[PDB]
């Protein structure tokens, strides 16, 4: 993540997806056997090549022998044609200690008020000479799409299935290696995954918000896949 | 002798792009910027002569070795030129020279002729698999590059003629698909299935010219000239088709194409444009007002060779039928990529299929052009009519009507600069069905209007009223032209006053 800071400790819903042994993508653990993530995360079709590490803080697991959980991937369920969502089934549930937790999800129709504060999380690119490998977090506020369209200056027009968050006046935000990661907000009381990181039109461009995928738009579908 | 918007550069023009009312020529050692409106040069950028060296690496430059122990000074032929607009608007250009290594010119947020102020070379150093070189895009000895946005990534599909200059750690690939990084500082190949390469053994035997590429209907297509079979004497044009995906080249198949006189075959494709048909042509060839057709200007081989004789014929393939021929239920295996022997080939995403028979179609000109070498084609609709824009090795440019029923003769025919006509061409429409073609000749680009022209050569009222009706000329007091292009309140197709 460009222009964010190290997370104090590790984060429960955070999943690193690994293709052919190196990390490639983020993922939100939404139920014991399901990681919600982006489609741009699967170069292979052969699920042998992948592996999902859970309850880590160091992208390479360096701090975290006492928390790490590595799981093979058993299923890929791609979401509707429009979306870049895909639901990953892991071959055996994650076991939920304090280091591994699921994130909540929105109700199907729900909105979010503007300037609702949020975070993106990731082990993707930080433009640093030597990234120490720890999870990074960048804070954004939710922008409306209507303004978000005008900030991107006519280049993009957002579907009711896309959602925006930016930081005021500066460049920060997710990037290569961050995708599939959660944009997480909170309002009601607790924490919900509200957008899913997908590739942008440039990382941390000063004063141009990030567009994420509205999970709310897809919650029905997600539930009918994960609830069982 | 016509009088047209006439820009001349100091070096030969390889390639041409029209973007936001400017024209970008990709030239030997140069990129130019002309104004769309009058073709005046607004800006240059010097990709200028460059120095080759074993020690001098591909994105770092050197007058820090100019004195040379075994290093040569080299001409920087433009091989590719892509405007990208998904990211912040940028010109991406790919030269022949530093192992085929593209740079991006980023337009400032108002001056569009500014190829100059912010330019980054694109070569990220290779660390996971130090064997690969995904920033080595283009081949000095023939490339076609087609870029398209897909899955929020900019994707580059790339045909490259390849010659067994075993380059340690910077090889090239015959076809391949790689995406940019959102960090804009490097291309990446998604998996090892994302390129298909001529086998090291045949890398010389003989090669694969890439004439044209285009995306349509969710496949990528390449047009190609190569080896009816390996070490097999005679040459040949194929289509190559594969699924439009980042993840790799998927449903790959090359199928031969045949143009014939009516068998008198034109086995060397020279140029090609892809467009929709007009009703007249539509009706005739299998139709669909809104269908993509591949117009291909072909040529006859000098026996046992790949070089073309001065014999031409053009003929048109609707891609809808191309697909049928690809899909329907026979099929060989990719002799130049697999062995002729070993598994997969003795068997039947995964497999790579050659076809044993061509899709043939007949000359649409019926030999009208069987004594000249057509080197460039382009196509447009006027009402019901479909019109070819043709170009020739002798320098002749000419507008013809395309038809089976009717052996039509060109209504425009004349000399552009003595240097041959280039297959690289631009057509751009404007409201109400006119527009222009940009046409490269040696080192000159000319802005030939699609429409008014076939009138301008009538030197007298009478003669003008006598022109072929479809061209729709009239007499405007002293000149001959179509109504929109006529100044005063007079204009006829019927009356000549006592002059």
């Amino acid at each position: 993540v460009v222009n964010g800071i190290p997370t104090r400790t590790n984060i429960g819903w955070m999943v690193s997806l690994r293709y052919r042994n190196k990390h490639i993508c983020g993922g939100s653990l939404i139920k014991e056997s399901w990681v919600l993530t982006a489609r741009q995360c699967f170069p292979s079709r052969d699920l042998k090549d992948y592996e999902a590490w859970l309850g880590i803080h160091d992208v390479h697991g360096r701090g975290d022998e006492k928390c790490k959980q590595v799981l093979n991937v058993s299923q890929l369920v791609y979401g509707p044609e429009g979306s870049d969502l895909v639901l990953m089934k892991l071959a055996r549930p994650a076991v939920l200690d304090d280091f591994v937790s699921t994130i909540d999800l929105p109700n199907y129709g729900s909105t979010i008020p503007e300037k609702t504060s949020c975070s993106v999380y990731g082990w993707g690119y930080t433009g640093l000479i030597n990234y120490d490998g720890l999870l990074r977090v960048a804070h954004l506020y939710i922008m409306g799409n209507e303004k978000c369209s005008q900030h991107h200056r006519g280049k993009v027009t957002l579907n009711e299935s896309e959602i925006c968050a930016g930081a005021e006046k500066i460049g920060s935000g997710p990037c290569e290696g961050d995708y599939g990661g959660p944009l997480v907000c909170e309002q009601h009381k607790m924490r919900m995954v509200l957008g899913v990181i997908v590739p942008g039109r440039g990382c941390a461009i000063p004063n141009r918000p990030g567009i994420f995928v509205r999970v709310a738009y897809y919650a029905k579908w997600i539930h009918k896949i994960i609830l069982t | 002798k016509y009088q047209l918007p006439n820009f001349t550069a100091e070096t030969p023009i390889q390639n041409v792009i029209l973007h936001e009312h400017h024209i970008f020529l990709g030239a030997t050692n140069y990129i130019y910027v002309l104004n769309e409106e009058d073709l005046q040069k607004v800006a240059e950028y010097k990709t200028g002569p460059v120095l080759e060296h074993p020690d001098c690496f591909p994105c770092q430059d050197c007058s820090s070795k100019a004195n040379l122990s075994g290093g040569v000074w080299k001409d920087n032929i433009n091989m590719a030129l892509v405007v990208d607009t998904y990211y912040d608007d940028q010109l991406i250009s790919c030269g022949s020279v530093n192992r085929g290594t593209c740079q991006r010119h980023v337009f400032p947020h108002n001056h569009t002729a500014d190829i100059q102020s912010e330019v980054h070379c694109i070569f990220s150093p290779q660390i996971e698999e130090p064997s690969q070189c995904p920033d080595c895009v283009v081949s000095a000895l023939g490339a076609k590059v087609l870029s398209s946005v897909k899955d929020r990534f900019i994707n580059f599909f790339v045909g490259n003629t390849i010659n067994s200059s075993y380059f340690p750690d910077h090889p090239l690939h015959s076809i391949s698909v790689r995406r940019l990084k959102e960090t804009k500082d490097g291309f990446m190949f998604l998996t090892d299935q994302s390129y298909i390469d001529v086998l090291p053994e045949f890398r010389d035997s003989y090669p694969i010219k890439y004439v044209h590429a285009f995306e349509s209907n969710n496949f990528i297509y390449f047009l190609t000239v190569q080896r009816e079979t390996l070490d097999a004497q005679t040459f040949h044009t194929r289509i190559i088709r594969f699924c439009s995906i980042n993840s790799g080249l998927h449903s790959y198949m090359e199928m031969p194409l045949e143009c014939i006189l009516t068998k008198e075959v034109f086995n060397i494709l020279q140029a090609a444009y892809v467009s929709k048909p007009g009703a007249q042509l539509a009706r005739q060839i299998g139709a669909s007002l809104n269908d993509d057709i591949l117009f291909g200007v072909f040529a006859q081989s000098k026996p046992d060779s790949a070089e073309p004789m001065d014999r031409s014929a053009m003929c048109a393939f609707p891609i809808k039928y191309v697909n049928d021929f690809f899909n329907k239920i026979n099929v060989r295996c990719l002799q130049h990529f697999y062995g002729p022997n070993h598994e997969h080939c003795f068997n039947r995403d995964e497999y790579r299929t050659e076809f044993t028979t061509a899709l043939q179609r007949v000359d649409l000109f019926m030999g009208q052009f069987s004594e000249v070498l057509l080197t460039s084609i382009s196509t447009f609709i006027k009402g019901d009519l479909t019109i070819a824009n043709l170009g020739t090795s002798e320098g002749r440019f000419m507008q013809v009507v395309v038809s089976r029923s009717g052996p039509s003769t060109p209504h425009v025919n004349f000399l552009l600069d003595s240097h041959p006509v280039s297959p690289e061409v631009i057509v751009e429409h404007t409201l109400n069905q006119n527009g222009y073609t940009l046409v490269i000749t040696g080192k000159k680009i000319t802005k030939i209007p699609l429409n008014g022209l076939g009138c301008r050569h009538f030197q007298s009222c009478s003669q003008c009223l006598s022109a072929p009706p479809f061209v729709q000329c009239g007499w405007c007091h002293d000149k001959c032209v179509r109504s929109e292009e006529c100044l005063s309140g007079t204009w006829t197709q019927q009356i000549c006053l006592p002059a």
